[PDB]
């Protein structure tokens, strides 16, 4: 009907209108590298890691908010698309803290797998990083901030998902944070998902704290019994 | 005529609330607003 | 360099939710004034004014003083500590009566800046982050002012002293904890943008309405 | 170089230097090593379990 | 003998900012003096096409640095109405170092920046104008109000502006010291209460712009002048410059000259000649002169050797690997230190930084870094290399051009004045053993 044809590394696919360029390379089961971009959030285009490169032009352009162009070619492993992840990912790490023996994440971190998968390997930052203070927002999230990569994730699921205008950003540039401005527990029937839906180690369970590492653990699948839910 | 003196002196004699007194003067000339249909986002 | 002012809020007995902070009646006038200057549906774009204005009336912007806007435009508060943050115009602790920034940019920076911020620092004994002990005086660093032509050039309370040397900015201040308004602008007889001597462009009488307008109009 | 007996060693000021990193039990190529852990009374990160099975470890 | 080839020398029937150092009364009857306000009427009654076509035909590019051609942008918002409102915003932050032509604009003849703005909401079609002046020009903002209260009371503006049958207001929305607040859609994002942190592109704000409705953002000096391109003709425009580089333009000229001033001239007026007839000369002689940067902080800067031909446009300066962008002139003499004024640079970069990106957000702290240590001298040389790497990964990666802005000033700095910063590595390095 209104399909229209895209190649995603030369292999035709038809997509709906207003489809972006990371959904077309889904389609064909290729994932593109992601930090702020949630399939069940707003997409905000903030940390620059789904730069890919469009055929015939100069340009990277984001998948995660560009809309598919008829005949467009998208490259996902072409030299510029490697190279503007690299990058990415070096800026990511120049102040990230060495913190993944101590870090609850550590064993399940979409930071550390993408570093291992699309970054470098080595180092050549020779300053010294920034570290931030912590917050409070309860006894059930830990928050670490020095670890926080300024997804905006947190800020979105709280407003849209739970409803809860408490968390933002203050400052501006490095000195940017996330938090509350002031010492304001986040409460909320939905709070704790902002743990899972955080991609590093700054937003943590407070109860499972130190206690497992996740290729310890043994997956069992069933329903929840505390409401009618399931 | 002369390109003598500079006539942009009145500038000294504004206060804190300048501004906002010749915005307030203003709101008289202006037409009503367009809306949205809403009272805010969040409603 | 580094900032030196956080962006964490702790309560203080000087600063705290319950701290006393109202607008005047004039205020409030203005506040309808300044919301009534965008669509209906919109009213968190009255955000900026209504926070200077509360500072205007203030002189800075306690915690209250954010709560009371985010009350009064029926915004979450957090949006309005995010503006407060955001924006390097507006004040989170108290200031001197007046407000000397100096801009340390390189265009002012060419021209000598230095020599007007030793200056300053020399006549009133503070540093380029602190407050005179009769708190009236309060000096800064600011990046570019908009008027690099002069320099170097020093604003207070939002009025510019341009072409200054150290003993204008010296007068200034004198003159200014003497009670006194300095005059705003240039002080090295040239009063405006123009080349310090000559006036090589616009020495020709202006012409009149109809001077080159086309034919069939 | 030589490797013998087994220890647990600690910083110039006497704390554990043990984090519960877990990473020594996943390299073990003997499964010899089980750890536990939780946060300390003074919100230290510190096992509770350290236990090396030396008949069989392969050193 | 058409096609001229030599520019630099218009006379004063040709300026359109005829009270640029203020001089003349800037009260309506000023304006009125000087032709401003006259024939508006049927100017706007000549349709939004007529005016979209004299743009077009007079060539004229943003005066914002981009040099974007205006005709097509601002036919861009010439769509049927859906509904939405349509909006004018027109750009007065003005940020960049080395830039004082919009304060001029809006302080000493701001009836032209009215016109201006009724006329392009009559081509745009657009509900109202905004005028998002920058907070710290809290004097040129009251000047501005004045004019507008004179021109409401006239009849210029509000209902039924002139006798055109057109609605049409005009509003002052003032900033709060940020420099990020220039780019159009952060301007976008600061009218509507929010930080001011730039949206990506698509949507285009001609789409969805500010409050969601179809906008066009265009700066003071750009909205200025077309009432008077209108008044006479694109051709008019059109004849100065070269080809593709059309019109006359505002110059701003600081650092080290005798006399640094800001001037209207014709636009492919030769750098040189610019600098030693409006300006002065550089100070100490022609000689003197170690390097210039042509159009504010964001262009890379030029040595000595390429200021004796080089012209004042777009394409003259992209093809000398450093832009046009504001036509800010900044002058730096032989007894300047060249590292140090661009590490100023970096940092004022990295303090305007609105921190949303990875790429500026971290980048341009670390660039900053490298720099202040490379003041000093305690690199190796080694990290150059490191350094324009790392420029070449912030520029392209970022949401907005301010890491362009950042990146470029550094590329700059090593393509032209290597052998300093090695040296001084070398000075230090056999100083501290
Ligand atoms: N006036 C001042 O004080 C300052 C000026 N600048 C200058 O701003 C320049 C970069 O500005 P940008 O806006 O980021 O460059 P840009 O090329 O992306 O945009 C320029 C104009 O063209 C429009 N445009 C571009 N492509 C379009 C398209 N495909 N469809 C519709 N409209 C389109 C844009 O909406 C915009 O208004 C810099 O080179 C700098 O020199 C920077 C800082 C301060
Ligand atoms: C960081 C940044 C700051 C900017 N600041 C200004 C500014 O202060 N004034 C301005 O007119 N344009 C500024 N611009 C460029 C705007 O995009 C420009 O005003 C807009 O494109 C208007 O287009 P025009 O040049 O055709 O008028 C800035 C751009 C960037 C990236
Ligand atoms: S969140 Fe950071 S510190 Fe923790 S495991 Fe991942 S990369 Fe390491
Ligand atoms: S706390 Fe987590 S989700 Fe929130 S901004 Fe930081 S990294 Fe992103
Ligand atoms: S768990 Fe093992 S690897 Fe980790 S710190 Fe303790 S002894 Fe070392
Ligand atoms: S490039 Fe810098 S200023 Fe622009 S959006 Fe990114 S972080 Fe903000
Ligand atoms: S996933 Fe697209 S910019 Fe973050
Ligand atoms: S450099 Fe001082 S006003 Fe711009
Ligand atoms: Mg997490």
């Amino acid at each position: 009907s209104n399909l229209i044809e895209v190649f995603v590394d030369g292999q035709s696919v038809m997509v709906e209108p207003g489809t972006t360029v990371l959904q077309a390379c889904e389609k064909v089961g290729m994932q593109i590298p992601r930090f702020c971009y949630h399939e069940r959030l707003s997409v905000a285009g903030n940390c620059r890691m789904c730069l890919v490169e469009i055929e015939k032009a100069p340009k990277v352009v984001a998948a995660c908010a560009m809309p598919v162009m008829k005949g467009w070619n998208i490259l996902t492993n072409s030299e510029k698309s490697k190279k503007a992840r690299e990058g990415v990912m070096e800026f990511l790490l120049a102040n990230h803290p060495l913190d993944c023996p101590i870090c609850d994440q550590g064993g399940e971190c979409d930071l550390q797998d993408q570093s291992m998968m699309f970054g470098s390997d080595r180092s050549r930052f020779l300053e010294g990083k920034r570290a931030v203070e912590d917050k409070n927002i309860g006894p059930l999230v830990k928050t670490i901030m020095t670890r926080c990569i300024q997804c905006t994730r947190c800020i979105r699921f709280a407003s849209e998902i739970a409803g809860v205008d408490d968390l933002g950003t203050t400052g501006r540039g490095n000195d940017m944070q996330v938090g509350t401005y002031i010492e304001k527990m986040f409460m909320s029937e939905l709070s704790g998902n902002i743990i899972d839906i955080c991609p590093v180690g700054a937003l943590t369970s407070k109860p499972y704290a130190f206690t497992a590492r996740p290729w310890e653990t043994r997956k069992t699948e069933s329903i929840d019994v505390m409401d009618a839910v399931g | 005529f002369d390109n003598s003196t500079y006539r942009n002196l009145q500038h000294h004699e504004y206060s804190t609330y300048t501004f906002l007194d010749l915005n307030v003067e203003l709101s008289k000339f202006r037409m009503p607003q367009p809306s949205s249909g809403r009272q805010s986002p969040r409603h | 360099g580094a900032g030196g002012a956080l962006f964490v809020h702790r309560d203080t007995p000087e600063n705290n939710p319950d701290t006393p902070f109202d607008f005047t009646p004039e205020n409030y006038k203005r506040i309808e004034a300044i919301v009534k200057n965008y669509p209906e549906g919109h009213k968190a774009a009255a955000v900026l004014p209504v926070l200077d204005l509360a500072q205007r009336q203030n002189g800075w912007l306690p915690i209250s003083a954010m709560n009371k806007v985010a009350e009064i435009l029926q915004v979450p508060p957090m949006r309005v500590y995010e503006v407060a943050t955001f924006y390097t115009m507006y004040n989170r602790k108290p200031v001197g009566k007046y407000h000397i920034q100096v801009c340390t940019t390189t265009p002012c920076m060419l021209r000598n800046s230095d020599s007007i911020l030793e200056a300053i620092q020399k006549k009133l004994g503070i540093k380029v982050g602190e407050t005179t002990p009769d708190k009236l005086f309060t000096l800064i660093e600011v990046e570019c002012l908009g008027a690099c032509v002069n320099a170097p050039m020093v604003q207070i309370n939002d009025n510019y002293y341009e072409d200054l040397t150290p003993k204008d900015i010296e007068e200034i201040i004198d003159e200014l904890k003497a009670g006194k308004i300095p005059k705003p602008g240039p002080r090295s007889g040239r009063f405006s943008c123009e080349p310090a001597g000559g006036l090589t462009s616009l020495t020709e009488p202006p012409k009149g309405p109809g001077f080159g307008v086309q034919a069939g109009l | 170089r030589f490797r013998g007996e087994h220890a647990l060693r600690r910083y110039p000021s006497g704390e554990e230097r043990c984090i519960a990193c877990k990473l020594c039990e996943a390299v073990c190529p003997a499964q010899a090593i089980t750890i536990e852990a939780e946060p300390r009374a003074d919100g230290s990160r510190r096992t509770t379990r350290y236990d090396i099975d030396m008949t069989k470890c392969i050193y | 003998a058409p096609k001229k080839t030599s520019f630099g020398s218009l006379k004063d029937e040709d300026r359109i900012f005829t009270n640029l150092y203020g001089r003349h009364d800037w009260r309506l009857k000023g304006a009125q003096s000087r032709g401003d306000w006259y024939k508006t009427k049927e100017i706007l009654l000549k349709g939004p096409d007529w005016i979209l076509g004299e743009v077009k035909t007079s060539g004229l590019r943003g005066r914002g640095g981009a040099g974007f051609p205006t005709g097509l942008k601002w036919s861009f918002m010439n769509k049927p109405s859906d509904g939405r409102p349509k909006y004018l915003v027109v750009n007065a932050d003005e940020g960049e170092p080395g830039t004082c032509k919009d304060r001029e604009i809006i302080r000493h003849d701001p009836h032209k920046l009215v016109e201006g703005c009724l006329v392009g909401g009559r081509a745009m079609g657009a509900r109202a104008a905004y005028i998002y002046i920058r907070g710290e020009f809290y004097n040129e903002a009251s000047n501005l109000q004045v004019a507008i209260r004179e021109a409401y009371e006239a009849g210029l503006i509000g209902k039924n502006a002139c006798g055109s049958g057109y609605d049409f207001d005009v509003f002052v929305v003032r900033g709060a010291g940020a420099y990020i607040c220039g780019e159009e859609t952060a301007l976008i994002e600061s009218i509507e209460g929010k930080q001011g942190k730039p949206r990506l592109k698509p949507p285009f704000p001609a789409d969805v712009g500010v409050f969601g409705c179809p906008t066009t953002v265009a700066n003071v000096e750009t909205v200025a002048v077309s009432p008077t391109i209108c008044r006479r003709g694109g051709a008019w425009f059109a004849s100065f410059g070269r080809e593709r580089n059309s019109g006359t333009k505002l110059f701003n000229i600081s650092g080290h000259v005798n006399h640094p001033c800001t001037v209207e001239e014709e636009m492919s007026v030769p750098l040189k000649e610019l600098i030693e007839k409006h300006a002065g000369g550089v100070i100490g002689g022609w000689d003197n002169l170690l390097a210039v940067i042509p159009g504010g902080s964001s262009t890379p800067l030029i040595p000595k050797s390429v200021c004796e031909t080089v012209l004042m446009d777009f394409d003259a300066l992209v093809q000398a690997q450093t832009g046009l962008g504001t036509a800010a002139v900044i002058v730096m003499d032989r007894s300047t230190d060249i590292v140090k004024a661009i590490a100023r640079l970096i940092e004022f970069y990295k303090h305007e930084s609105c921190g949303q990106c990875t790429p500026c957000r971290e980048g341009v702290d670390w660039m900053n870094k490298v720099m202040a240590r490379f003041v000093k001298g305690d690199a190796r040389p080694a990290e150059i290399d490191s350094l324009w790497e790392i420029s070449k990964q912030i520029e392209g990666h970022t949401i907005c051009a301010l890491g362009d802005g950042a990146a470029w000033p550094v590329q700059g700095l090593i393509r032209h004045f290597r052998p300093e910063l090695e040296e001084r590595m070398q000075q230090f390095a056999l100083q501290h053993q």
